[PDB]
């Protein structure tokens, strides 16, 4: 999957970013660890190569 | 100074001081072909006889690309869990607004971090037309704040435990109990004066805000590194309008108006130019990348030392015997708020190093021995407590002889009116 | 003459050499209070016990051997003084800075 | 090493010793056209060409300099306050003449 | 190329001295106005004072 850095979707499975526009990946809800980092808070990861936002961490609330 | 004279604090202040760290530049990439010859192929060719020094100037930005990114994870991402504040902001009577999140800001920032990110601030594009690039930080603001957030909120509701195991709760005043036998002073002096160190504190948290808010020199180094990043990536443009040289400094010019024999040497003097400034801007880069890289370690190391657990180190974590500290997110850089606690009002004494009774010495054993005038008593080092000499406080070690300068005293014993009685 | 010049440091060796004696007046007469905020002044052996106790040792160990303490003092003191002008390479840093 | 035994110190030894630190470095500045043309104004008119390669030398140089006085300012001032030893210059036996 | 040669090696000595000097700052501020617990930081041996 290819990234143009710095250029708007629209002057090139399309997905815009502020790192750029990212071709040939399928952008999902689900959050996971950064696998490939990408920029901005999307990272890529192959389970097709699907695009997500990292997940911080395992939430836990203090009692 | 004197011979016999001490001087033990009757009170104390609780204050707040700031510190402001770098943690990470702007990440820039660079286009060795478009910037040394743009549009043209000939120079492109005339170029690739120079060598690998553009893929090595690649590979140097790459590597500082990656740093930046590894410096602000390492400074901030300390913690695998994120905790929340509980819903009832009530602890003990302190006051923690203007560090936690503001719900109403659509960012999720704290009034600090605003006030922060405010003060902070055809150039963009002169730069970006060149070739030249900068790159989004892979860490956006709103999640750096956000693990901020979740390192107050489990040092608010666990104390120090949280960042060496498992997180256990503590309630804030039992915490505070803690901390002040870190330093030296027993509970019950916080437990008498919950309201006043309360007090102080909001205080100084107010100040600190409006200190903040009123000097514009505070973040001086943050502006300063931005401001060096925008200056050399703007020298680096105008070196494109110097003729180096050759006769004309635009190079369509000379491919459209000279022969190749004599354009090539044009162009070589252009080249090399070009070279020599891609150059010098990828070495200060590099220097600047390892400075920065240090001022991140110094400050991750502050952050594990100060934050996630109570410093012993002198100065290291602000003026004053060190409580905790609270980290604020900042852009390229992270402010740190450190609470100390600076004894004050102090009150003069005088003092005997061993007090003789019975024929037998006798030593404090973890104050120390001060006299109002009359009388004889021993007192916490840090804060004045007087309390009668027994033998419950005080330990035996030889006669009265071997020490110099001891002084009578009679020393009262626990048991005598128990066995008396 | 070739268009390079040193400029003069702007703390003087004399103020410098000052700050150096504020320092040693203030851990001399006043311990470590005053690095953590005022000073509180404290006859030099009882900062000795303090300073013992920090290391694990009882204050009646400084109390009852202060001679001796005093003396291996002084006696350190003389043999550095001499370690120091009897060798060349003791100040190699600075001298290779400069 | 044995199971069950240990050796208990029964006497001490006051050490000093030395530890030598550099802190700063001699400032120096110079001047970009007077070294590499001297007096020629051709020369200068050669290197003007060039453009700012003499201003970068001259902020570094700048730079240099002010980090030297803000390490010795560091280093050294960190008390605000001139405090005076007592004229008695008796401490307990303790005897500091060489410092 | 002689000039930035000199303020290339200028700049490299120059991190050299800052890293020393926040060392020797440091050493000040926890072995002078304290007592260190760190070992060989402040001396050979059981720290006192410096
Ligand atoms: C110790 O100092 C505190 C202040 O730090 C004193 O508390 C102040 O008392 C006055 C009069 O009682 C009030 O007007 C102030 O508002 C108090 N301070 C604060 C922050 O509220 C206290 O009286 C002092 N105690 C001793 C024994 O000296
Ligand atoms: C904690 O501090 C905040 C601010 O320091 C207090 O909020 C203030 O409340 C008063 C009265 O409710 C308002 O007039 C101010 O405008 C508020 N300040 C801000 C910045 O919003 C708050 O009352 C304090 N106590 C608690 C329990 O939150
Ligand atoms: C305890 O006693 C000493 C000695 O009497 C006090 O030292 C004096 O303080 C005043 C106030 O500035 C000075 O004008 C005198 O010169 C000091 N004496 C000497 C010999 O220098 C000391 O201040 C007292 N402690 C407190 C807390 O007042
Ligand atoms: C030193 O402190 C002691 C203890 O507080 C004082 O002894 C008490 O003093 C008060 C007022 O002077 C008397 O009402 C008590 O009866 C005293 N108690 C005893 C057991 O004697 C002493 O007066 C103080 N000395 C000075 C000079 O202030
Ligand atoms: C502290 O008390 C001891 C014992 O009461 C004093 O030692 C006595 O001092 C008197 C007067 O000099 C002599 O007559 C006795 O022979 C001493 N007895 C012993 C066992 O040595 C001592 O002088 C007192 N110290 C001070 C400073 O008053
Ligand atoms: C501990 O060591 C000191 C010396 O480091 C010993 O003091 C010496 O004692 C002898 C005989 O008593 C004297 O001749 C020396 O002059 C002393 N040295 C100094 C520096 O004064 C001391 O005796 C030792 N302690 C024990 C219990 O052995
Ligand atoms: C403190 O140390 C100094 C020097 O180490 C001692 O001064 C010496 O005194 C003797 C006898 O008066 C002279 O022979 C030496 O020449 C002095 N040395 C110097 C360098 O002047 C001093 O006696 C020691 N004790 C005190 C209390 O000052
Ligand atoms: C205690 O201090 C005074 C004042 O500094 C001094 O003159 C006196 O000699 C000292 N005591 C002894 C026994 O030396
Ligand atoms: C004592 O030491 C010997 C050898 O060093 C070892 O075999 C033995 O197990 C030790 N004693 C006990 C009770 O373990």
């Amino acid at each position: 999957a290819v990234l143009y850095q710095g250029v708007n979707c629209t002057e090139v499975n399309v997905f815009q970013t502020r790192a750029g526009c990212l071709i040939g990946a399928e952008y999902v809800n689900n959050s996971y660890e950064c696998d490939i980092p990408i920029g901005a808070g999307i990272c890529a990861s192959y389970q097709s190569i699907i695009a997500y936002t990292m997940s911080l961490g395992a939430e836990n609330s203090v009692a | 100074y004197s011979n016999n004279s001490i001087a033990i604090p009757t009170n104390f202040t609780i204050s707040v001081t700031t510190e402001i760290l770098p943690v990470s530049m702007t990440k820039t990439s660079v286009d060795c072909t478009m910037y040394i010859c743009g549009d043209s192929t000939e120079c492109s060719n005339l170029l690739l006889q120079y060598g690998s020094f553009c893929t090595q100037l690649k590979r140097a930005l790459t590597g500082i690309a990656v740093e930046q990114d590894k410096n602000t994870q390492e400074v901030f991402a300390q913690v695998k869990q994120i905790y929340k504040t509980p819903p009832i902001k009530y602890f003990g009577g302190f006051n923690f607004s203007q560090i936690l999140p503001d719900p109403s800001k659509p960012s999720k920032r704290s009034p600090i971090e605003d006030l922060l990110f405010n003060k902070v601030t055809d150039l963009i594009c002169a730069q970006k037309f060149n070739g030249l690039t900068v790159l989004p930080p892979l860490l956006t603001d709103e999640m750096i704040a956000q693990y901020t957030s979740a390192l107050l909120a489990g040092t608010i509701t666990s104390g120090w435990t949280f960042g060496a195991g498992p997180a256990l709760q503590i309630p804030f005043p039992m915490q505070m109990a803690y901390r002040f036998n870190g330093i030296g002073v027993t509970q019950n002096v916080l437990y008498e004066n919950q309201k006043l160190i309360a007090n102080q504190f909001n205080s100084a948290i107010g100040k600190i805000q409006d200190s903040l808010s009123s000097t514009p020199s505070a973040l001086g180094k943050l502006q300063d590194v931005v401001n060096h990043n925008a200056q050399a990536l703007n020298t680096l443009v105008k070196q494109l309008s110097s003729k180096f040289g050759a006769i004309s400094s635009v190079l369509n010019d000379i491919l459209s108006r000279l022969d190749p024999p004599e354009a090539e040497v044009q162009i070589d003097r252009l080249i090399t130019g070009r070279l020599q400034s891609l150059q010098t801007y990828v070495t200060q880069q590099l220097i600047r990348a390892a400075e920065i890289r240090a001022s991140a370690n110094l400050a991750a190391t502050k952050m594990s030392e100060c934050v996630l657990g109570q410093s012993k180190r002198v100065d290291f974590c602000g003026k004053g015997y060190h409580l905790m500290s609270f980290p604020q997110s900042a852009p390229h850089g992270v402010v740190f708020l450190h609470v100390t606690y600076v004894p004050a009002q102090e009150k003069n004494f005088t003092t005997a190093p061993a007090i003789c009774h019975d024929g037998k010495a006798h030593f404090p054993r973890e104050g120390v021995f001060v006299s109002n005038g009359t009388h004889w008593f021993v007192t916490q080092r840090n804060f004045y407590e007087p309390q009668i000499i027994t033998t419950d406080n005080t330990f035996v070690s030889g006669n009265c002889d071997v020490v110099i300068g001891i002084v009578n005293n009679t020393v009262y014993d626990p048991l005598q009116p128990e066995l008396d009685s």
